[PDB]
């Protein structure tokens, strides 16, 4: 039982971690486009 | 080795420096004495040039001399190519040098993703040179690498990047634990002494201000050139004070450019 709980955390952080670079990179283009708009 | 090819030329002008200033003796006694108002005057440059002339005779001999205390020991096709080459490498440097100066871009616009890979081949290409710092790649938290720089017994420098460009910097002491209980990396810790916490606020004037727009490498390999100069804390005083203590604490600042060493008081 707490080999198979260890494997679904560690594959649920995985996923988070992944999905928190993606997001920190069109993060730092919508910035760059926010932030340069003329307006 | 290029101390003979500057000794060697050194003594070619020795050569002739002392020809001409013989010359030179022979050919100011030729013309005379000159009139000069005076007469008081006139003899008095006139003894004052000789004089100068063979003196410049005599330390023109002293250098030759010196010189030689010190000295150490289709085809043409090929030497006309590396002569032109060596000639097209020194004006492109200077040429290069001048125009990255004085750059007229005024903006980027007219009218980051990078393999993990890259990022460990370049910082294992600046740990290959510096022998004293040794850099150690890790990546807890995804692609963002983090590198522990350690400095001789001097420091240890926790470096955050993000896409092979430096984000933060956190300076600690050789002793002080950088790790936390579970053996990873403390990334958000602080010195407990003043110095270091100095040396953590200009790091993070040194990664704001060697930035390259586009090229990453000579930012990391820049900020690494930077941060061996700090070798030499606790050794170096001050170029301003000429003490090593201002209110208990050693030069800081190594200084942009030319690494020199200040007290941050003495900017
Ligand atoms: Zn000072």
């Amino acid at each position: 039982r707490n080999q198979q709980l260890r494997t679904l955390q560690e594959e649920c952080d995985r996923k988070l971690i992944t999905l928190r670079d993606e997001i920190s990179i069109d993060l730092y283009e919508l910035e760059e486009e926010y932030y340069s708009s003329s307006s | 080795v290029s101390v003979n090819l500057e000794a060697f030329s050194q003594a070619i002008s020795a050569i002739q420096a002392l020809r001409s200033s013989v010359s030179r003796v022979f050919d100011c006694l030729k013309d005379g004495m000159r009139n000069k108002e005076t007469l008081e005057g006139r003899e008095k440059a006139f003894i004052a040039h000789f004089q100068d002339n063979l003196h410049s005779v005599n330390r023109d001999l002293n250098e030759l001399e010196r010189l030689s205390n010190l000295v150490g020991k289709l085809y043409s096709q090929l030497l006309q190519a590396y002569k032109w080459s060596n000639k097209l490498q020194y004006h492109a440097g200077l040429a290069s040098g001048l125009l990255n100066q004085q750059s007229l871009k005024r903006s980027a616009n007219q009218m980051l993703v990078l393999p993990p890979q890259y990022v460990d081949d370049v910082i294992s290409r600046i740990d290959r040179m510096f022998p004293e710092m040794s850099i150690h790649l890790s990546r807890p938290n995804g692609t963002s690498a983090m590198l522990l720089v350690t400095l001789g017994k001097v420091l240890k420098v926790i470096v955050v990047m993000r896409s092979l460009f430096i984000d933060r910097t956190i300076v600690k002491g050789y002793n002080e634990n950088v790790y936390t209980e579970d053996g990873k990396l403390d990334i958000w810790s602080k010195s407990n002494y003043q110095v270091f916490q100095k040396v953590t606020d200009h790091a993070t004037t040194a990664l704001l201000h060697y930035q390259l727009p586009q090229m990453p490498d000579v930012v990391v390999r820049s900020f690494m050139t930077w941060l061996r100069s700090y070798i030499k804390l606790f050794q170096a005083p001050c170029q301003r004070c000429g003490k090593f203590l201002q209110d208990g604490l050693p030069p800081t600042w190594r200084d942009f450019r030319t690494l020199e060493a200040f007290h941050d008081t003495c900017r």
